[PDB]
């Protein structure tokens, strides 16, 4: 009916780690986000490249005043911390398996902060590495955040998978599993 | 200019209102500290209506926001209270904030509004009978929508020409994180030889509905 | 006068949408479940501009709200898809709902303006030392404004005529549940035989500031 | 110049200890509540009354709502559970003490839910139900509640306090120490 | 002949002082400078506000950049710092002197580094703080700056001043006597 | 109307390029940190040539540079150079950088050829003597020139009608901080009681030359 | 034919514009008195673009300079502005200054464009370990690269056949005035028995990357 | 790779020593200079000579330009003198050292003025005349000078070597160390 739409600009800076990073967001996807590293904008979907253009030292100029005022909110607050929000984690088929047809699991982890997580894509219980990818970590409507872990794979009634989590507010690293079930 | 994405500008914080800070008293818990911002323009029928809304985290609260329908920045908690009154007290700075919904807001709105808003991809529909050989209660006829674009889809069920509403399970509506959705519409009944069943898709995508048939 | 307080009115739900759930903490947790409802009145300037915002939840997630800058009910997550299509259906409803901002909001803040709005508490203001631990650190001088209302509140702190701005921490308002608040405002500084040191407090159930001088 | 105030209509209906509350709270202070037991109109602070009425036949009409709702909702999620979230607790002064000057103590439950919780008062280690009240479950700015028990108390280099809470979402009570300090 | 002129702009961040400043320059002289702490853009001379303006936010931005910038300076030399190198100090005053007639005493400070000092006043020995300005840390042609204090004060055989300059290149403070001659 | 300055906007730097030090001037002086960053637009004849120079300064040292007559960042010695690397690999910078001779220097110079530009102040001419102590013996004759704008002055002595080119001393041209200059342009001579000395001073602020006489 | 090196032709200096000076300084330290004089020639694509500044030095300070981009000599301090004014005026110096631009800098240019600007010598490198003491079985890692020419060198660190970019130390490039350079490039990195290490060695001199390969 | 090059004429003449220099520089690096006492042009590196030529003599009349410009400056500043800057000294190998394979010790002294100094090479603690060689003062960016000294030696565990370096800046003579280590 009416052309209802939210575009968010997301940024933040983590200590002790040193990480930072700025994205946009167009309705709850990625429009791009900026390798504070790199000093680079990456997009999503290589085809919006095409479309528009976007400075990224401007985006690390924010990211160096959160940086600064990072500093005031901890002395604000007297270096109180509070407790880390341990993620849930999700592994479901990107699209309908059928054996043989190349697919891609997709290992949703959701509700954490702080915004740092080790992942590893375990195939019948081996540390993969090849055909594995991720998203920088995605704004919710709270304050917590969300992420996509990605690894392509062939279907078969033999292989099993596991996606592996770990972060500061979980006891032991958390497990997802994921087999083929014709 | 108008191809080029332009960024909210992020103001300085001084100092005062320092607290105590109390916290919530981890002790193993490893500390972090994280200054976390949110800037989100809200469209309504496209740039006619806008409504800016800048949030500000630290750590796990939200202490500070600037709506552009109230033109000032408030305190969410005490911690964002020095902000407030410091950048509230520079009509400089409050000038350019309120400016952004031109500037920022409907200005990239404009540039997404060519690729963005418009995006359009169709979805794959199958459909499918599960628990077969390994359950007893009630099988289940899938209706599989993957890989479509935008999120809001309408999925019906048919029974022998006559539609079905009830006994209609879903898995909702899933982001896949690149630009896609998929789900699961699932009918609880029991096939029969002699039924004919069929998932009737309607999305935008789509110039009229999509229809997939399945027979037992 | 006693005016009637008018109460908003909640819409009844139906069927459909069902989803396969999502999977939470649980298994050894006692399972609950819980229709939780808040709509806020958001006033700016007494009556002059009123947004209201209507919020259901469903156990830990907010679903569904009613802006009423927006007009219409909206989905925050799936399971309040059904709702939102469903209110959004029935235009008396929601020409109901639409002018709740008037025959509620408004209307309940012409009552409470008689005295809620103008309620105003004096605070009890108190000065002393503390941390008898000169090995610690540095010597702190508390300032204690309690029991008052509102909570908006303005403590300094003044050494021998000239104010201090570094050095000051707080407790920041603290709020006590029967509609009086109180705050601690502390002053970091080595107090001397030979020094005079003073805590002035505005607030707005006081004419004119109150202050309280302390000497070693 | 600044007129800014807020006013909020909660209620809820819970299941399975089929409790339900509906309350208005004003600027984060609650204004009156009303017993779906009693159904009665019950002001936080008398003097309310004296300016203002409430019919509580409304308040339980939209209880009743909100019950009816629930079923719906336990139907549409295929009764799927959430975790139960544990409170923090602080007890304080409600001003600042005096020996042998009476007094209250209050202990605040922060950020729980369901809004269903068990608090014992302690004093000198034995249990207290003599000048005891609390508060209804109040709204916080999330999905979480909060809620104040009180305890009229003499001030004493003697004696010393302990607010017990107990919640779903608690391995086992949570005990916070009081106990006057010059 | 030949319109030639130089703008500057001057910018810098110190640890562990952590001070910082944004000033412009015009041949030489200041056209304003923004106070990292007061948020505010100050004018050399009131009467220049009447002919330009500028966002004081968007200096402290670039402060900002200098904060994260100095970081990663520090890191990359390995925290080595280099030698303070002490300021020459000179008093003299604003215009010919004649007893009775108001004028303006100038402490010349050059030539130093780190942008840290403190300055000292001095009438017949006795510390003065009425009558006393200053400028922020003016740049000159090389890595080192330059600072200008004021005095105002009314000529007479009588008094004799002093000003006096304190930095962390000097082994004691260093002090410039003044007094009139006819 | 509404003349905005604008500020050069300074790049990030990033890491890599790490160096072992040694003893600069450390041990028993105060250790200390500092960026510090000049960027200078010189003119020649207003706008028709400019030339913008940005040095990079960390402690005492100037490690890079940005000469847009050259086009590119260049490290003036190691430390500089991860950052040369680095920024001059990111072309959209660099455009950016190359354009500030127009988008900051012209800019600013524009607004500021209304006010600074053309600011003239008039200088205060003075004669007298110096060194007396009883009867009187005079060996240094002082033309004060003071408070004017801008500095390029011009100072001559003349003798009974004739000009002096040997035995002036000056102090120089000494700048005040606030937007003036003065100077002592000192002729040595033994004044006798027959002659008549005169300074004759010249400055753009002035539509003819100046001239104080003095006689013993 | 052996080409002939032309030197610059420097000027004789006047009378006038004479200083008072600034008082005392050290006192105990010897005096001494330098007029040092510097004529650099900048070249940018060889003989493309030639700048040539030469700088006047009094003792400890640049008092004067010719920028062939001005085309006039300019006073930096006082104590210059006498010279500035001399030569200024005098046409036939300054046409002779402004062609030394063509008769000195890109004179000698081709004619070190023959031997300098080509002159190339290969690195000779080398690795090996660091840190034995008493107890310590694995640190940094040395990759000694020296006698080469010119001084743009590129050293990158591998582990396994990937790439190390981060625990990269360095001597920076240093100079031994004899016309070679050297440098230290370290990686802090933790030797085990199974692990191949190797440095690239990228240099102008080199038709192709050196490496050379470690093993613990 | 821009052919980016620099060619810099450096000279000038000191008193009361009396000395004056005359020197070309490419990159950094000397190209030849010329003795003003012995009115002979001397190549840094032998080959250079077969690639250009220079007349010595007109070097010596730059020199003799600069003398008489030296005591002009003297009477325009009124003989003030400025401090003198004692230099800093690095002693390193000039490539890497093995045992029994000649090498060169390089004392680097850099940033001083006025350009003279005394350097002496210690063997063992004793002083070495024999197989060494200077530049003449190299110039730096700014105002100050640099050089290197050499020291042709024959790597040895049993011996250790000292650069002893004296300016007038210098309090006491600056003596660094140099043994072999491998
Ligand atoms: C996640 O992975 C990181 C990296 O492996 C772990 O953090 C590192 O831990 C090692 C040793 O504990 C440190 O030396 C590094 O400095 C740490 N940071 C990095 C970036 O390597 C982290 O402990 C792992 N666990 C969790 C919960 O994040
Ligand atoms: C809070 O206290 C109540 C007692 O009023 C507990 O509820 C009772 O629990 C017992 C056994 O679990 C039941 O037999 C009763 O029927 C319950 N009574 C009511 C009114 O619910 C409750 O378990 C306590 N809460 C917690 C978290 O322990
Ligand atoms: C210049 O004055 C400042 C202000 O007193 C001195 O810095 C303080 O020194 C004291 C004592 O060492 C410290 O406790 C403070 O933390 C310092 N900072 C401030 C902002 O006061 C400084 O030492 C004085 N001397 C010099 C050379 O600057
Ligand atoms: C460095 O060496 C020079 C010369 O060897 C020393 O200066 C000589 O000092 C003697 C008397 O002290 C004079 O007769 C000579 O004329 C001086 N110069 C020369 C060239 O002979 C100087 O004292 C030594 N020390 C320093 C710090 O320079
Ligand atoms: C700040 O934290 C420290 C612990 O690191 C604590 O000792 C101190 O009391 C805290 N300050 C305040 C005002 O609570
Ligand atoms: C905005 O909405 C109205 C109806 O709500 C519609 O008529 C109009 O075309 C819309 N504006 C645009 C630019 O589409
Ligand atoms: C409140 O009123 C003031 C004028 O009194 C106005 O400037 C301000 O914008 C108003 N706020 C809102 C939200 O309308
Ligand atoms: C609903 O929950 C029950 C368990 O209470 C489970 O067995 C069933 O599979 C769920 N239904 C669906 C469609 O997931
Ligand atoms: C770095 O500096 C530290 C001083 O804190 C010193 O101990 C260390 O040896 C230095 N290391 C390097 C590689 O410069
Ligand atoms: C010049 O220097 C001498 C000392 O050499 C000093 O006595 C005299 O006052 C100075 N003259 C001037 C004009 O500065
Ligand atoms: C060198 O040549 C290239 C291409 O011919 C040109 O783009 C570049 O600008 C030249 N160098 C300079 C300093 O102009
Ligand atoms: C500056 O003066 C020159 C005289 O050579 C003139 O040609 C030019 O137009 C002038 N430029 C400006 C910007 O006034």
């Amino acid at each position: 009916i009416k052309e209802e739409h939210t575009i968010i600009q997301a940024q933040f800076y983590l200590l002790p780690d040193k990480r930072g990073e700025f994205m946009f967001d167009f309705d709850g996807d990625e429009i791009f986000h900026v390798d504070i590293e790199k000093s680079e904008t990456i997009w999503r979907l290589e085809e919006f490249a095409k479309f528009a253009s976007f400075e990224a030292q401007g985006a690390l100029a924010n990211i160096a005043v959160n940086k600064a005022n990072l500093d005031v909110m901890k002395e604000r607050s007297n270096n109180t911390p509070d407790a880390n929000v341990a993620p849930e984690v999700t592994v479901l088929s990107r699209s309908p398996v059928n054996l043989g047809e190349p697919n891609i699991l997709i290992c949703f982890i959701d509700k954490f902060s702080p915004p740092v997580v080790n992942v590893t894509w375990l195939r019948n219980g081996r540390p993969v590495t090849e055909g594995v990818s991720e998203t920088v970590f995605l704004p919710r409507d709270d304050h917590l955040f969300r992420k996509f872990h990605y690894l392509t794979f062939l279907p078969s009634t033999d292989d099993f998978y596991d996606c592996e989590v770990d972060h500061w507010g979980l006891e032991e690293p958390l497990r997802k599993h994921w087999e083929f079930e014709e | 200019g108008k191809k080029v994405i332009t960024a909210f500008n992020e103001g300085l914080k001084g100092g005062g209102g320092s607290l105590v800070g109390g916290g919530s008293g981890g002790g193993g818990s490893r500390p972090w500290f994280l200054e976390y911002c949110k800037s989100e323009c809200h469209f309504y029928n496209g740039t006619q209506r806008v409504r800016l809304l800048v949030r500000y985290f630290y750590n796990l609260e939200e202490n500070l926001r600037f709506d552009s329908d109230v033109g000032e920045f408030r305190a969410v908690t005490e911690l964002g209270r020095p902000d407030a009154e410091n950048w509230n007290s520079q009509p400089e700075f409050l000038e350019q904030k309120r400016a952004e919904v031109d500037t920022v807001c409907r200005h990239n709105y404009e540039i997404f509004d060519n690729f963005l808003v418009p995006r359009r991809v169709e979805p794959t529909v199958t459909v499918y009978p599960t628990k077969t050989q390994p359950l007893e209660h009630h099988n289940l006829l899938v209706c599989s929508v993957s890989d479509f674009y935008p999120g809001n889809i309408e999925v019906r069920w048919f029974r022998n020409g006559k539609e079905e509403k009830t006994g209609i399970v879903s898995t909702g509506l899933v982001r896949n994180g690149d630009w896609t959705f998929q789900t699961l519409v699932m009918l609880e009944t029991v096939p029969q030889s002699g039924e004919v069943y069929t998932c009737q898709v309607e999305h935008p995508s789509l110039t009229d509905p999509v229809t997939v048939e399945w027979k037992a």
